[PDB]
């Protein structure tokens, strides 16, 4: 959304229906900033998931302020269904959660009236009060599965070895340099697409070509050889043989290297 | 050519030291 | 299991209200508590502006004041070139974060410029506590650290070079105090109050 | 020296002569935060430095296998087993006095006799 | 090293610069030709042939090393790449952004890019899969070990080149006449990138007797030394308290804060991030930036050039500022003499470039030249309207002649003596030349001495007597060089086993936190480092982490360093554990393991094949480099220093060290010697220079160098 700021002309009333000010009454919403391992993060951050379904149940025991998360059985059986929410910071300050949304573009004391401000519909939608980290519980029957997965992370290799060609080396090198096969690819055939265009022109009579030149000079006064040639379809020799008679080329003006009509015919 | 581990000292070869210390 | 505690369901956000909306993280970098509801002069404007040449761009109070005054007044080309390939995610990231987030109150008292923080912007999940005690899950995507700027009348780069230059001697310990007592390069907030009082006295 | 910082902008504070009370005021060079000085000392400079000789003492210093083990008596536990090391301040004119860390109560007791 | 290079580094070099895009603008005088073209040539998978030779008349046949040696050919194999040809067209409407689409001319297709010389007995060579009788049929000696190249029929050995390690902060005391007292430098390098070396020097001006001792750092592409406070504010840490929090990690370190006070005195009159960025952009050396773009110029220098070994991306200014503060902290500890200047001769701070890294950087340079030639030819064809031929687009002779010339003559470029003619005087001479290493020599160090960290890694007495004394070193028998692994799985494992990120690290509320470095990159801190080190060592001893990875816990400095890069010289050591059954420290290897090893050996000369990889896999032995050797205690022999305590007067006097806290044991101390020194009988009964003389002269003996 391209826009210019420092507008004292008040054009934002006409070019945004939505107010530009920061929406704030949701800022009292309590938000927990929760950190996840990659399996829970991949299950919980992909956009092909998350259709508003229930993902778990939160139990808070007030004896020691212990928070446990218990996921449902619908997602997977390899991952644990019980986690502990470690409060890394019980009191979190100066941390908020805001949303960014596109607007409706349709319908000393020295200052400059240009800032290049990009306005967006923003809204403080929460306050972070608890920074939390998810830990798999030690007594779950899938904690060993999580240990095995985290060991597999450093165990597996994401790169494969180079492929060695087991075919005969002559068959491999038959494609190389000296080769019978012509290149059937059409990548950058600029010469092929340029040499196919041939301009062949007949010699129209002198009265006709001078009439056509006078009409085109009446259309527009200055002309270049290539543009007038693609307008007239005539040989260079005959075209110059008429152009020197009824025209002249500019050599020193701002419109130099162009054929323009003679000053005698300019008034006509 | 030759490649020997027996360090025969290059006699009359002081110009290496001259180029090492040319400034005073 | 006995119900000797309080127990809350957890659910994900629907994806219908996730499209065309990015839920970022705000983190004010300050020793004292910052609350935009109370510590900020309403209305607050959180937008995306060019931060170069601070102290010479007008606050919103002066903007609407100048709107009021002017309303009362009126009423051969290179054919081929090499492109260095760059990945699209960081290209879009640079395009978005070329202008940083700026949050300004009405009078310019609180101006906070935010820097994007790429270290752990992909592992954060927000648990919003609803009115009925339930939890709604939000994938946080970007993190911004907001630093307050022009709270103590920062001075400019040219005479900053003049102070760096060794032709001048030791920089005085209370040069800022001398400049503030003179009235040179004041705060945006102080300039806004001066402008509003010079309007209101008429 | 006990360097202290402003509580508005977290810049360090600098001394101020006062006239109406003839006192020392620690003041911020940026945002005019002033407070009383809790000590008259504003600059402290060691020519002979005795700090950093026991630097690196951590609660699991006994987990280092490279550190030697002694049997000298802890004068807080009356325990025998402990670790020891020389002065961690690595000046060329430092002494060779041993510092012993008890592995039961984490006490730092020295082998020095001039001090004792 | 060669197997690692061919298997992965070739593909990595191809995939870094896989794509090459050229845009032909419309250049339209009239609106009838408002189309913009975008021609992209993309490299994909790389393939390597078996070693072959093409004759004059175009006949290509399999080449064997004996035939190459006899006919003065290069024992090389062909490299092919997949090339796919994208072409795009767009309507070149001014103002409207160009949107490109394929015309479905996506031709793709292996094409020849050059011949890579193949070191013998590697995975590409024919002699690796050959049995002893097959070697006799091919007229190759079964005792011949490989390790060399055949370039124009000459056996060429790539001498390992010793270099100082990158991405390490080294603090040095300068000379007395210089105005700078201490310099903390890092030679920052990145392996998965452009492979460019950027030197960041944080220098403390003024001597000890001076008063205005400021600290200034030398940013790349900046003509002046920028003050560290200005650099911190440009990175976005404005307050003096936060800057001193990033630099000094103790609130009571008033020595360090007193030395840091002149720095904020120097940087006081800059108090804004954009002011500091404008300062750095004015000091930018490009001198082609307008007035309003200097902020972005300094931001790009701080992102892409300032500390590239951390990251190249944006949003990591906090990580880079924490690393800068760590650098200034190390500089100030050395200035306050809490630590001395870092030893230049420490062998754990050194790397050895074997045939993998050397041919890797050489092939990287040659492939940059190849892609430049591809772009130049393609630009010439599209400009002059000639036909495009891919056989002329790729000059395979570039790669072929570059590798062949740099392996034939030792000039590594376009360093001398990198590749030498293999010594074939005796078998031991060939072994010594193949395990020989070289150190280039003008610094203030003393690299010719035999350092303490050279124990068990290089031979103590095997060196030339001339100008190469101490510079040319020979490896010990069990010493190996790491080929390098990816640090990213270990970084991820740390992040999910408790290493919190550096972005959320506050030093004053975490005074006992241990900093975690991976390949010299500070990634975060850990609250409890001992159990993290325990589980990491358990993974390495069980084989989950690669055993070449070195893990060091400095308890005194509260640091945990993990090195996964190539070039580290390590040696194997026995592992000593608690062994609560016998109540004393004991080796993990037992007589049952020894019997399994002997059963495997005598089967080789039906039970399970019990090998060195097995001992490494259940962790009876461990790979220890010179950096990890600093944090361990080693017993010289098992049966005397492990169990708790009349002697033969003929036996040598030996101390028991009076300490039972061993973590490792030497396998045998005779393996600290090299190939030539292991021929010496009773070398501990000789004067050491005479052992050096025999190590020199054993290569000039006469024997049977090869059976063929
Ligand atoms: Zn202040
Ligand atoms: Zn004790």
């Amino acid at each position: 959304e391209v826009f210019d700021g420092n507008d004292i002309e008040n054009n934002e009333t006409k070019v945004y229906e939505e107010s530009l000010d920061l929406d704030l009454e949701r800022s009292n919403r309590q938000v927990w900033l929760v950190r996840l391992p990659m399996f829970l993060a991949e299950k919980w951050r992909d956009r092909n998931n998350l259709h508003g379904q229930e993902l778990g149940k939160i139990r808070i025991n007030k004896d020691g302020s212990k928070i446990t998360l218990l996921l449902n059985e619908n997602d997977n059986d390899s991952i644990p269904h019980e986690y502990d929410l470690e409060l890394t910071k019980k009191v979190v300050e100066n941390e908020y959660v805001f949303t960014e949304q596109n607007l409706k573009k349709y319908q000393r004391d020295r200052y400059i009236p240009y800032v290049k401000t990009i306005p967006k519909k923003t809204a403080i939608v929460g306050t972070v009060c608890h920074e939390c980290q998810v830990m798999p519980s030690m007594n779950d029957p899938n904690y060993h599965k999580i240990v095995e997965q985290r060991r597999n992370i450093v165990k597996l290799n994401n790169k494969e070895r180079i492929t060695t060609l087991d075919e005969t080396v002559g068959v491999t090198m038959s494609h190389t340099g000296m080769s019978m096969r012509s290149d059937n690819s059409n990548f950058l055939k600029v010469g092929r697409e340029k040499a196919k265009s041939n301009i062949k022109s007949i010699r129209m009579p002198k009265k006709e070509i001078l009439d056509y030149l006078f009409k085109l000079f009446d259309e527009y006064d200055y002309w270049s050889l290539k543009g007038l040639k693609e307008r007239t379809r005539q040989p260079e020799a005959h075209l110059k043989e008429c152009l020197d008679k009824v025209a002249t080329l500019v050599k020193k003006g701002p419109y130099a290297f162009k054929y323009t009509l003679r000053p005698e015919y300019k008034k006509l | 050519n030759e490649n020997f581990e027996d360090f025969d000292v290059e006699h009359f070869s002081d110009e290496e030291t001259y180029e090492e210390k040319p400034q005073f | 299991d006995p119900n000797e505690y309080n127990e809350f369901p957890l659910r994900a956000i629907p994806k219908e209200d996730l499209e065309n909306m990015r839920t970022h993280l705000l983190k004010f970098q300050s020793k004292k508590k910052i609350n935009p509801v109370t510590d900020f002069h309403l209305p607050v404007r959180l937008h995306r502006k060019d931060t170069r040449n601070l102290q010479f761009q007008l606050t919103r109070a002066e903007i609407v004041q100048r709107q009021k005054e002017i309303s009362e007044y009126k009423k051969l080309r290179r054919k081929t070139r090499q492109l260095k390939v760059l990945d699209e995610n960081a290209k879009k990231l640079r395009f978005e974060e070329f202008y940083p987030w700026v949050m300004e109150d009405f009078d310019g008292y609180n101006t906070w410029v935010g820097s994007y923080e790429a270290g752990n912007s992909d592992s954060y999940v927000l648990l919003s506590v609803e009115d009925d005690g339930s939890f709604t899950m939000i994938p946080a995507d970007k993190v911004y650290k907001f630093t307050a700027r022009n709270k103590y009348a920062t001075l400019t780069i040219d005479e900053a070079e003049k102070r760096m230059d060794k032709k001048s001697g030791e920089v005085p310990r209370w040069l800022m105090k001398h400049l503030d007592n003179i009235g040179t390069t004041t705060t945006r907030y102080d300039r806004t109050r001066r402008k509003l009082k010079a309007v209101a006295d008429q | 020296t006990t360097f202290r910082f402003c509580r508005d902008c977290n810049n360090m504070l600098y001394p101020r002569e006062d006239k109406e009370n003839n006192r020392l005021l620690f003041e911020c060079r940026t945002c005019s935060y002033v407070e009383e000085a809790g000590s008259p000392l504003v600059y402290r400079h060691e020519l002979i430095t005795n700090i950093g000789e026991t630097a690196g003492v951590v609660q699991d210093i006994g987990s280092d296998p490279t550190l030697p083990r002694s049997d000298r008596e802890c004068p807080k536990c009356h325990s025998r087993e402990n670790v020891f090391f020389q002065s961690q301040q690595r000046r060329k004119d430092t002494s060779m006095v041993l510092f012993f860390v008890c592995l039961s109560c984490s006490h730092i007791f020295t082998s020095d006799q001039k001090n004792k | 090293s060669f197997n690692q290079f061919v298997d992965y580094t070739l593909q990595d070099i191809i995939c870094e610069d896989s794509t090459l895009i050229l845009e032909q603008l419309a250049q339209h005088t009239t609106e009838s030709d408002n189309i913009s073209r975008k021609y992209e040539i993309s490299f994909g998978k790389i393939y390597v042939t078996k070693p072959m030779v093409n004759e004059s008349d175009g006949v290509t046949h399999a080449l064997y090393p004996q035939e190459a040696r006899l006919r003065n050919l290069t024992y090389s194999s062909g490299l092919f790449v997949d090339v796919k040809k994208r072409t795009y067209e767009a309507i070149d409407v001014p103002g409207r952004e160009l949107k490109y689409e394929l015309i479905a001319e996506e031709s793709e297709g292996k094409v020849f890019i050059g011949r890579l010389p193949i070191m013998l007995r590697s995975k590409n060579c024919y002699l690796s899969e050959a049995t002893e009788s097959d070697l006799y049929k091919l007229k190759e000696c079964p005792f011949d070990m490989g390790g060399y190249f055949i370039i124009n029929g000459s056996e060429k050995v790539l001498i390992a080149q010793e270099r100082s390690a990158g991405n390490i902060v080294q603090v040095f005391k300068k000379a007395a006449p210089s105005p700078i007292s201490h310099v903390a430098e890092i030679r920052s390098a990145l392996e998965k990138g452009s492979r460019f070396i950027s030197t960041l020097q944080v220098k403390l001006y003024g001597r000890e007797g001076s008063s205005a001792r400021t600290i200034k750092a030398t940013l790349p592409y900046i003509k002046q030394d920028i003050p560290i406070v200005i650099i911190f504010r440009a990175l976005g840490i404005i307050p003096d308290g936060e800057i001193l929090e990033h630099i000094c990690y103790d609130v009571n370190d008033w020595q360090m804060l007193e030395m840091l006070k002149p720095c904020v005195e120097d940087g006081f009159v800059i108090q804004d991030r954009e002011t500091a960025l404008d300062f750095i952009g004015r000091r930018g050396t490009a001198l082609g930036i307008k007035k309003e773009k200097r902020i972005q110029y300094a931001k790009d220098i701080l992102q892409k050039e300032f500390l590239p070994h951390i990251t190249q991306l944006e949003g990591f200014e906090s990580r880079k500022a924490f690393f800068l503060g760590y650098m200034i902290n190390r500089l100030l500890l050395c200035a306050l003499d809490r630590k001395d200047q870092d030893d230049r001769d420490h062998f754990g701070k050194k790397r050895l470039d074997l045939a993998g890294p050397l041919l890797a950087q050489l092939f990287k340079t040659l492939f940059k030249k190849l892609t430049k030639d591809i772009f130049r030819y393609m630009q010439r064809t599209v400009e002059e309207a000639h036909d495009f031929n891919m056989k002329l687009a790729i000059n395979a002779k570039t790669i072929t002649s570059g590798l062949k010339y740099a392996l034939a003559t030792g000039n590594w470029g376009e360093r001398a003596g990198v590749s030498q003619v293999l010594n074939r005087y005796t078998y031991s001479s060939t072994l010594s030349h193949l395990r020989r290493t070289n150190t280039p020599i003008g610094k203030l160090a003393k690299p010719r001495q035999l350092h303490n960290t050279h124990w068990g890694l290089v031979c103590p007495a095997e060196t030339p007597e001339g100008q190469a004394c101490g510079l040319v070193k020979n490896l010990s028998l069990m010493s190996c060089i790491s080929v390098g692994t990816d640090p990213m799985p270990i970084i991820t494992f740390l992040s999910e086993w408790g290493m919190e990120p550096l972005e959320d690290y506050v030093p004053h509320q975490s005074p006992d936190a241990t900093r975690v470095f991976v390949n010299g990159v500070w990634h975060g801190v850990h609250r409890n480092p001992a159990r993290l080190m325990e589980t990491l060592r358990t993974l390495r001893r069980k084989g989950d982490i690669n055993p070449e990875v070195s893990m060091i816990r400095d308890i005194r400095e509260k640091e945990l360093k993990i090195f996964t890069d190539a070039g580290r010289v390590y040696r194997p050591l026995f592992i000593v554990e608690d062994d609560e059954s016998l109540g004393h420290k004991e080796l993990k290897v037992r007589k049952g393991h020894i019997a399994k090893l002997m059963a495997t050996e005598y089967q080789d000369i039906d039970v399970e094949e019990y090998t060195w990889s097995s001992l490494l896999n259940e962790g009876l032995v461990e790979y220890i480099d010179a950096e990890e050797e600093e944090s361990i205690l080693i017993a010289m022999q098992p049966e005397d220093l492990e169990p708790a305590e009349d002697v033969d007067p003929a036996k040598r006097i030996r101390v028991s060290h009076h300490a039972t806290t061993f973590t490792h044991c030497e396998i045998h101390p005779s393996m600290i010697l090299g190939v030539a020194a292991s021929i010496i009988p009773f070398p501990d009964h000789n004067q050491s220079p005479r052992n050096t003389y025999q190590s020199a002269m054993g290569k000039q003996a006469m024997g049977v160098f090869l059976t063929n």
